[PDB]
C-alpha cells in the first residue's frame, strides 16, 4: 500500500476538503498569502506594442491548516505534491497584462508540506503592459511592472504580503525580484539595474 | 415514436469506442481511405506549406453497429456524433501546424450491415519542400501522409476506395461538383501508395 | 464463511460431456469472481477458466474451444461444461474465489474438488486370489499374509480382516491401473501358527455392484 | 469481444493519477525520456526563439497498472488516454513564447507488464542564444533542457533513452543542418529548494546555417 | 508461462525444526508468487501471496521471502499440524504451480518387513500368474525392487505402489506386483524378489521355487 | 468556515443558473451596465477597431439568491463562481473579432438583499468608424454597445450605471490615480446613454 494514496483519501474524502472556501476558522479572518517573483528569462521588451515579455516562475505560498498531517502517521512523508484544481487557490492574476492572458501559463503540482503550508511555484510567461519612455533612446532605461492581485478576493478575504526569507536565524523580506543563477538568462539588450517588490 | 431513437439505443447502449472492432486482438481493422481534394487553398513556398481542403472519407466494418432494416422500420442510414463510435484516428503525420485531426467533428453515418461511413472536411497545412529552380515554370510534388495516430500495421490496415465499375481509386478523389480550380497551381498527378 | 463446493459425476464416459456444479456460500457472485481449476492424475494444477464478477468469461486458450463457463447468481451457482472428453482429463477439478488488486488476480479460496475419472470401461466385480508364502523360511510370531484384489472397476474397493477382527496391523496399499482395471494388494500380520489353523478370511466389498467376497488362506 | 473493455474498467477502478506510480513512495520513478526531432521549424535570429516539431517519448513502468494476459484472451497491449494516468510533469525550462509542458494529450501505450510508452507531440518554442559574429556562416548551438518541474531528483528520476536524439524521422530542413546533437542529464539546485536537487536532461543540437541564399542575396 | 521448479521434492523435519522450502522459475516473477498448503481430501488453503503478505488467520509461523526467481517459504516451527504438501504458483503471466514439496515428520531408519507370495492354486486355476512382494513398515520411503526369475533380471508387467506415512509410526509400506500368463510362469521355477534400502549395505532377498 | 458552506448549500439547492430570475411571468430583470476603462489599448484605422481593456460593472436583483444574514452567523454578504448563478448575457454587439463574452469569469458579488454585482475583466476590439478627415489633428467617437444577445426588452431592462452617490453619472469611470493613460490618445468626453428599442433589444452604448 503506497503511503501517498492513503495520506491524500485521509485529507480529500475523509476531510470532506472544500476547495471553495478560504483557510479560515472564521470569514472575518484574511488569508496571509506570500508572494515571491523568480525572473528566469526577460523574453523582450517591445516598445512598438508596449509589452514587456518575461519568463516567471511564481512562487506562492500560504497556510491551508485544513491539509496538515502528522508524518510519523503516514510513514514520514514530509512533502506531497497534488493537482492545483484538488485545493484552493488564493486565485492571483497579472492585473496589468496587455492580451486578456490574466492567470498563469501551466498549472502545475502544488506542493504541500506537513506542517499545512501549501506552496507553488508554476512558471508562466507574462506579456505585461509597459508604457516606453522614449525619450533617450537608445540609451534609455525602461520602469517595467508587473502588478499582481486577486480579483475572486478582496482585503478583507485575502492578505497579500511578500515572502519572507532568513539569514543567521533572522527573518527579513525578500523586497526584490529573486534572480536565480541556475535558472536565470542574461537578456542580450537589457540588463536588471534594480528588481524591487513592493505590497 | 421515432424508429432513429429505438436504433441508436439498441446499437450504443453497450457500445465502447475505446476497443478496435476486431472480434480477436491479432485481427487487422481494413480501413477504405478516400481523401477527395475539394481545393488546393495556397502553397506557401516562403513557409513550405501547403494548405488544403479535404473530405477524408474512411469506410470500415464495425460489427457491433451492424443493423438491418427490416428490423427498425426501414432506416437505412443512422447519424451518429463521431465522439460515440470508434475511429481509427487518421491524423496527418506531415503536417506543420500541430493540427493532425480534422477541422469539424462531422456526424458519422452508420448504415445497415454495419459498414461505417466517415466524411469529415478538413483544411491541413503540411510540409512540401520546394524546388524554386526553375521558377516560374515549376512543377511542385507535394505530399499527403495520413496515418493511424494510436495502431500499428497489425491494427489497423489501409486500402483505396474501390470505384463503383469496381477500380481501385489509388489516387486522390476530385468531385466535379466540390473541385474548384486553383487560380495559381494545376494540379497534374495524384497517385495513392 | 466464504464456502465453495464442486459437484458432479465421479464417472464419466469417453467423448461424452462432462458438467461440474460449484455452489457458493458467503459472498456474492456479483463481486467475486470464480475460477476452474483442475489437477490432472500425476501433474500439478492448470488453470481452466474463470467466470468474472461482471458475468463475462475467460478460458485457457488450450481448452478455449473445449469449455464453456456459465453462472446463476440467484442460486449462487457456476457451471462447467466440457465435451470430447479424453483419458488425459482424469484428475480433481477444483472452483476458486478469487482475489485482486487492481488488474492482478489470484486464488484465494478453493473448494475441496471433484474427482473425475475418464474411462470406458463398465462396472465390474472384483476376483479375490490369497496370497500364502512359497516357502517356510520363517516361524516368527509376526508373518505377513494377504490377499490380491483384481480387475474390479471403478473405484473404490474395500477390504478388511475377519471382518472387525482386522485390528491395526493391515496395510491396504493404493490401487493401480492396469489395461484399464483396477489392482490392490492388502496384507495383515498373523501369529506363523494361527493362519495355519484360523480361518483368517479377507472380506473384500466392491460399491459399483454392490459386490461381496470372502477369501481364506491357501496353501 | 468484450475484454478489453473490462481490463480497462478493472485497472482504473479505484485508480489515482495523483501518486506516483510506485509500490513504495521511498522509490524513485524511473523515467526513460527520448526526444525525436521530426523536423526544424524555423530558427528565428530576431526573436531568439527556435521552433521543432518534437516526439517526446516517455517510458515509465506503472506498478499498478499491470495485468495478467491469460485472464484477457492474451491481449498483451492497449491504448488508453494519458489524461487518465499519472504522467511525469516533463517541462520546458527555456520556453520563449510556447506551452511549458505538453498539451496534445495522446493515447499512451500500455502493456500487461506495466509498460506505459507515451508519445505526444508538441512545437517547441524554445530560447536559444544566436550568435551573430560569423552570419551568415554561423554555427548555432541551441539545446532544449527537459525536465520534471514539481518532483526532485530523489523523487522521479528521468534518464535518457539514448546518448543522442533520435533524428531517424527527421524531415531535412532547408535552411539549417544538424551538424551534431546529443543528450545530458545534469542534476542542479535552485534557490527555491535548496535541499532538493532537480534533475533535468538538456539537449543540445549544433545546427549549421546553409549561407548560399544569404550568399546570392545579400553578400 | 514461466515454469516453475520446487525444492526439496520430498523434505522429511521433525515437530519443530525450521524448514524453508524453495521456489524457483524461469523468469522473473516480481514477487507475484504465492504459496498455498493442500492436504489429502481437503480443500487447498492459501498461505501467503505476494511473497510476504500472510493470509488472514494463518499461523504467524509461516513467513514468506524472495525476489527475482528464487523464492522461499519458511516455517519458524513445524508443528504436527503443518505436514502437508505447500504449491508455490505464479499469477503474473499466466498461471503456473510448482510440482509440490510435500513434508514428512522425520522417523528413524527401520529395515522393512520383507515377504513374497507366489499366484495361489486359484489363481492359476484362472490363469492368472501375478507374483507379489511386500514390504510393510519402513523408513525412509527411498526404496527399489527387483524381480529376478531363473536368475535373470524381469522388468516386464513389473508394478508397484507405495503407501503413505502411517499415522502411528509413520514408516512406510510398498507393494510391487509381476503380472504374468501362466504358461510364462511355468516356463520358470525360481523366483525371488530383492529389496534395496538405505538401512543395509545389501539388498534383502526372498525366493520361492514352484507352487507352495 | 460552515456557515459561509452552508448558507451556499442552501443557496444553490435547487437553483437553475439557465433560467433568469423573473418573479412572475411578466417581471422584467433591471441590469445596471457600468464601464470602467482600465487601459485604451490602441485604435488601428487599418481595421478600423478599438482595442481596450475595460472592467464591467453589471448589477441586478436576483431574488433566489436573498437571504437574512441573521439566521447565518451575520454574513451580510457572499463571493459566488460567476459560472454558478445566472448571468445577464450582455455582450459587445460592435466587436470586431467575434469576441461577444468577459475575459474572465471571475466571481460576483452576491447582497443578502438578493442583489447581484458582477465586475468581469473584458478585452474588447469594437468596431470604430475613423473620422479620416482632419488627421492627424483629428478626433475620434468610438462606441461600445453594450446588451444582452439573446433577451428582449421585455425580459432584461438595461440600465446605465448610476454614481456612488445615485447620481446619473452617465460616464464611462476612469481612476485617473491607476488609469493606463495611451501615449497617443486623449480621452475628451466619456458619457454613456441607453438607446430604447425602435421583440426588440435596449442597448447602452
Ligand atoms: C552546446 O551547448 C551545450 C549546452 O548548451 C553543451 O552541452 C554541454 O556539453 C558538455 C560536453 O561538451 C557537457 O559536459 C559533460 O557533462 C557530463 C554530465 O555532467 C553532469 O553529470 C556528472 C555526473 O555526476 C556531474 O559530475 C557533472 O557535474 C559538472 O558540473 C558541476 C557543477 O556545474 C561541477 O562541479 C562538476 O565538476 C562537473 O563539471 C554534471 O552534473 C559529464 O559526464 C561529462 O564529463 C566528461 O567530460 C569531462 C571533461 O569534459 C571528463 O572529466 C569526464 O570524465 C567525462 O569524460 C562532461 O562534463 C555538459 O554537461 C553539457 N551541458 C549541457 C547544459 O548540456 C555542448 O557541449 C555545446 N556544444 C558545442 C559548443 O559544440
Ligand atoms: C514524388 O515524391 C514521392 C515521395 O518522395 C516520390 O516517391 C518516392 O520516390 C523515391 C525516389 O527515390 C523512391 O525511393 C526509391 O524506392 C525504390 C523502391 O524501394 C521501395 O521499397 C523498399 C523496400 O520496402 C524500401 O526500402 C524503399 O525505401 C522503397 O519504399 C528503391 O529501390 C530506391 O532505392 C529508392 O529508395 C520511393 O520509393 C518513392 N515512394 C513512393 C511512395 O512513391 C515520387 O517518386 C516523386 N515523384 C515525382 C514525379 O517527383
Ligand atoms: C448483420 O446482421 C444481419 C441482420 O441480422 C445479418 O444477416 C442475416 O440476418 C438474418 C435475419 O433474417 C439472420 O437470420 C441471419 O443469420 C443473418 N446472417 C446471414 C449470414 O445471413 C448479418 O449476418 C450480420 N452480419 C454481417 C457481417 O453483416
Ligand atoms: C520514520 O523515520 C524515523 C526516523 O526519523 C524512523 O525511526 C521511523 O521508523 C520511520 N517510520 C516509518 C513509518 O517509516
Ligand atoms: C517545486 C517546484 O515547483 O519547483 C519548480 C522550480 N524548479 C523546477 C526550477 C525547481
Amino acid at each position: 500500500l503506497n503511503e501517498e494514496e492513503r495520506l491524500i483519501r485521509h485529507l480529500f474524502q475523509e476531510k470532506g476538503y472544500n476547495k471553495e472556501l478560504r483557510p479560515v476558522a472564521h470569514k472575518e479572518e484574511s488569508v496571509d498569502v506570500a508572494l515571491a517573483l523568480t525572473l528566469s528569462n526577460l523574453i523582450s521588451l517591445k516598445e512598438v506594442e508596449e509589452t514587456l515579455t518575461t519568463n516567471v516562475w511564481i512562487e506562492h505560498g500560504w497556510t491551508d491548516n485544513r491539509l496538515k498531517w502528522n508524518a510519523e502517521e503516514f510513514g514520514n512523508i514530509s512533502v506531497l505534491r497534488l493537482p492545483p484544481d484538488m485545493v484552493w487557490l488564493p486565485e492571483i492574476v497579472l492585473e496589468n497584462n496587455n492580451d486578456g492572458s490574466f492567470q498563469i501559463s501551466y498549472s502545475c503540482n502544488v506542493l504541500v508540506y506537513h506542517y499545512g503550508f501549501v506552496y507553488w511555484l508554476p512558471p508562466a510567461i507574462f506579456r505585461s503592459s509597459c508604457p516606453i519612455s522614449v525619450t533617450y533612446f537608445p540609451f534609455d532605461w525602461q520602469n517595467c511592472s508587473l502588478k499582481f492581485s486577486s480579483l475572486k478576493y478582496t482585503a478583507k478575504e485575502i492578505t497579500l504580503s511578500l515572502k519572507q526569507d532568513a539569514k543567521e536565524n533572522r527573518t527579513y523580506p525578500v523586497e526584490w525580484i529573486i534572480i536565480d543563477p541556475e535558472g536565470f538568462t542574461e537578456n542580450g539588450e537589457w540588463e536588471i539595474v534594480h528588481r524591487p517588490a513592493r505590497v | 415514436k421515432n424508429e432513429e431513437l429505438r436504433l441508436y439505443h439498441h446499437l450504443f447502449n453497450n457500445y465502447d469506442p475505446g476497443s478496435r472492432p476486431v472480434r480477436e486482438p491479432e485481427d487487422t481493422v481494413t480501413i477504405s481511405l478516400k481523401v477527395t481534394l475539394t481545393n488546393l487553398i495556397s502553397l506557401n513556398e516562403k513557409e513550405e506549406t501547403l494548405t488544403t481542403s479535404v473530405w477524408i472519407g474512411i469506410d470500415w466494418q464495425d460489427y457491433r453497429l451492424n443493423y438491418s432494416k427490416d428490423d427498425f422500420g426501414g432506416i437505412e442510414t443512422l447519424r451518429v456524433p463521431s465522439e460515440l463510435v470508434w475511429l481509427p484516428e487518421i491524423v496527418l503525420e506531415n503536417n506543420i501546424d500541430g493540427q493532425f485531426g480534422v477541422a469539424y467533428d462531422a456526424n458519422v453515418l452508420v448504415y445497415e450491415g454495419g459498414s461505417v461511413t466517415w466524411l469529415p472536411p478538413a483544411i491541413y497545412r503540411s510540409v512540401c519542400a520546394v524546388e524554386v529552380t526553375y521558377f516560374p515554370f515549376d512543377w511542385q510534388n507535394c505530399s499527403l501522409i495520413f496515418r493511424s495516430q494510436t495502431y500499428n500495421a497489425e491494427e489497423v490496415e489501409f486500402t483505396f476506395a474501390v470505384d463503383n465499375d469496381g477500380k481501385t481509386i489509388n489516387k486522390i478523389d476530385i468531385d466535379t461538383e466540390a473541385y474548384t480550380e486553383n487560380g495559381e497551381w494545376a494540379i497534374d498527378f495524384c497517385p495513392g501508395v | 464463511e466464504v464456502q465453495l463446493q464442486e459437484s458432479g459425476p465421479g464417472l464419466v464416459q469417453p467423448s461424452e460431456t462432462l458438467s461440474l456444479t460449484c455452489t457458493v456460500s458467503g459472498f456474492s457472485l456479483t463481486s467475486y469472481s470464480v475460477s476452474w481449476l483442475r489437477q490432472p492424475s500425476g501433474k500439478g494444477p492448470e488453470w481452466m477458466g474463470r467466470m468474472w464478477d461482471d458475468g463475462g468469461t475467460v478460458y485457457n486458450s488450450g481448452l478455449k474451444s473445449r469449455l464453456s463457463i456459465s453462472r446463476d447468481t440467484s442460486k449462487n451457482q457456476v457451471f462447467l461444461k466440457m465435451n470430447s472428453l479424453q483419458t488425459d482429463d482424469t484428475g480433481t477439478y477444483y472452483c476458486t474465489r478469487d482475489e485482486r488488486i487492481r488488474a492482478i488476480n489470484w486464488f484465494a479460496y478453493w473448494g475441496q474438488g471433484t474427482l473425475v475419472t475418464v474411462s470406458s470401461a463398465e462396472t465390474t466385480a472384483p476376483s479375490v486370489y490369497p496370497l500364502a508364502p512359497g516357502t517356510a523360511l520363517k516361524s516368527n510370531s509376526m508373518v505377513t499374509l494377504g490377499c490380491l484384489v483384481k480387475g474390479y472397476f471403478p473405484e473404490p474397493v474395500t477390504v478388511t480382516w475377519n471382518s472387525g477382527a482386522l485390528s491395526s496391523g493391515v496395510h491396504t496399499f493404493p490401487a493401480v491401473l492396469q489395461s484399464g482395471l483396477y489392482t490392490l494388494t492388502s496384507s495383515v500380520t498373523v501369529p506363523s501358527s494361527t493362519w495355519p489353523s484360523q480361518t483368517v478370511t479377507c472380506n473384500v466389498a466392491h460399491p459399483g455392484q454392490q459386490h461381496q467376497r470372502w477369501t481364506r488362506k491357501l496353501c | 469481444s468484450e475484454h478489453e473493455t473490462r481490463l480497462v474498467a478493472k485497472l482504473f477502478k479505484d485508480y489515482s493519477s495523483v501518486v506516483r506510480p510506485v509500490e513504495d513512495h521511498r522509490q524513485v520513478v524511473e523515467v526513460t525520456v527520448g526526444l525525436q526531432l521530426i523536423q526544424l521549424i524555423n530558427v528565428d535570429e530576431v526573436n531568439q526563439i527556435v521552433t521543432t516539431n518534437v516526439r517526446l517519448k516517455q517510458q515509465w513502468v506503472d506498478y499498478n497498472l499491470k495485468w495478467n494476459p491469460d485472464d484477457y484472451g492474451g491481449v498483451k497491449k492497449i491504448h488508453i488516454p494519458s489524461e487518465k494516468i499519472w504522467r511525469p510533469d516533463l517541462v520546458l525550462y527555456n520556453n520563449a513564447d510556447g506551452d511549458f509542458a505538453i498539451v496534445k494529450f495522446t493515447k499512451v501505450l500500455l502493456q500487461y507488464t506495466g509498460h506505459i510508452t507515451w508519445t505526444p507531440p508538441a512545437i517547441f518554442k524554445s530560447y536559444c542564444e544566436i550568435i551573430v559574429t560569423h552570419f551568415p556562416f554561423d554555427e548555432q548551438n541551441c539545446s532544449m533542457k527537459l525536465g520534471t518541474w514539481t518532483y526532485d531528483g530523489s523523487v522521479v528520476a528521468i534518464n535518457p533513452e539514448s546518448d543522442q536524439p533520435d533524428l531517424s524521422n527527421f524531415m531535412e530542413s532547408g535552411e539549417w543542418v544538424i551538424k551534431e546533437s546529443r543528450g545530458w542529464k545534469h542534476s542542479v539546485t535552485y534557490s527555491c529548494c535548496p535541499d532538493t536537487p532537480y534533475l533535468d536532461i538538456t539537449y543540445h543540437f549544433v545546427m549549421q546555417r546553409l549561407p548560399l541564399y544569404f550568399i546570392v542575396n545579400v553578400i | 508461462d514461466i515454469v516453475i521448479t520446487q525444492s526439496p521434492s520430498l523434505l522429511s523435519a521433525s515437530v519443530g525444526d525450521r524448514v524453508t522450502l524453495t521456489c524457483k522459475g524461469s523468469q522473473n516473477i516480481d514477487n507475484y508468487l504465492a504459496w498455498y498448503q493442500q492436504k489429502l481430501g481437503e480443500a487447498p488453503k492459501l498461505l501467503i501471496y505476494k511473497t510476504n503478505s500472510l493470509q488472514t488467520g494463518i499461523p504467524s509461523r509461516f513467513s514468506g521471502s524472495g525476489s527475482g526467481t528464487d523464492y522461499t517459504l519458511t516455517i519458524s516451527s513445524l508443528h504436527s499440524e503443518d505436514l502437508a504438501t505447500y504449491y508455490c504458483y505464479q499469477y503474473i503471466n499466466g498461471y503456473t504451480f510448482g510440482t509440490g514439496t510435500k513434508l514428512e515428520l522425520k522417523r528413524a531408519d527401520a529395515a522393512p518387513t520383507v515377504s513374497i507370495f507366489p499366484p495361489s492354486t486359484e489363481q492359476l486355476a484362472t490363469g492368472g500368474a501375478s507374483v507379489v512382494c511386500l514390504m510393510n513398515n519402513f523408513y525412509p520411503r527411498d526404496i527399489s525392487v527387483k524381480w529376478k526369475i531363473d536368475g535373470t533380471e524381469r522388468r516386464d508387467g513389473v508394478l508397484d505402489s507405495v503407501t503413505d506415512q502411517d499415522s502411528k509410526d509413520s514408516t512406510y509400506s510398498m507393494s510391487s506386483t509381476l503380472s504374468l500368463t501362466k504358461a510364462d510362469y511355468e516356463s520358470h521355477n525360481l523366483y525371488t524378489c530383492e529389496v534395496v534400502h538405505k538401512t543395509s549395505s545389501s539388498p534383502v532377498v526372498k525366493s520361492f521355487n514352484r507352487n507352495e | 468556515s460552515e456557515a459561509e458552506g452552508r448558507l451556499r448549500e442552501k443557496l444553490f439547492s435547487g437553483y437553475d443558473s439557465s433560467v433568469r430570475p423573473a418573479r412572475e411571468v411578466g417581471d422584467r430583470v433591471r441590469v445596471s451596465v457600468g464601464l470602467i476603462l482600465a487601459q485604451l489599448i490602441s485604435l488601428n484605422e487599418k481595421d478600423e477597431e478599438m482595442s481596450t481593456k475595460v472592467y464591467l460593472d453589471l448589477e441586478w436583483t436576483d431574488y433566489r439568491l436573498s437571504w437574512d444574514p441573521a439566521e447565518h452567523d451575520g454574513i451580510d454578504s457572499l463571493r459566488i463562481t460567476a459560472e454558478s448563478v445566472w448571468l445577464p448575457d450582455v455582450v459587445l454587439l460592435n466587436n470586431n473579432d467575434g469576441n461577444f463574452d468577459v475575459a474572465l469569469d471571475i466571481s460576483v458579488v452576491v447582497s443578502s438583499d438578493g442583489s447581484v454585482r458582477w465586475q468581469p475583466p473584458g478585452i474588447y476590439r469594437s468596431s470604430c468608424s475613423i473620422q479620416v478627415t482632419y488627421f492627424p489633428f483629428d478626433w475620434q467617437n468610438c462606441t461600445m454597445v453594450f446588451s444582452s444577445y439573446s433577451y428582449d426588452s421585455s425580459e432584461v431592462s438595461l440600465q446605465t450605471g448610476l454614481g456612488p452617490d445615485g447620481q446619473g453619472h452617465q460616464e464611462i469611470h476612469i481612476h485617473e490615480g491607476t488609469f493606463i493613460e495611451n501615449g497617443q490618445w486623449e480621452i475628451i468626453h466619456k458619457p454613456s446613454r441607453l438607446i430604447q428599442p425602435p421583440g426588440q433589444r435596449q442597448e447602452v452604448i
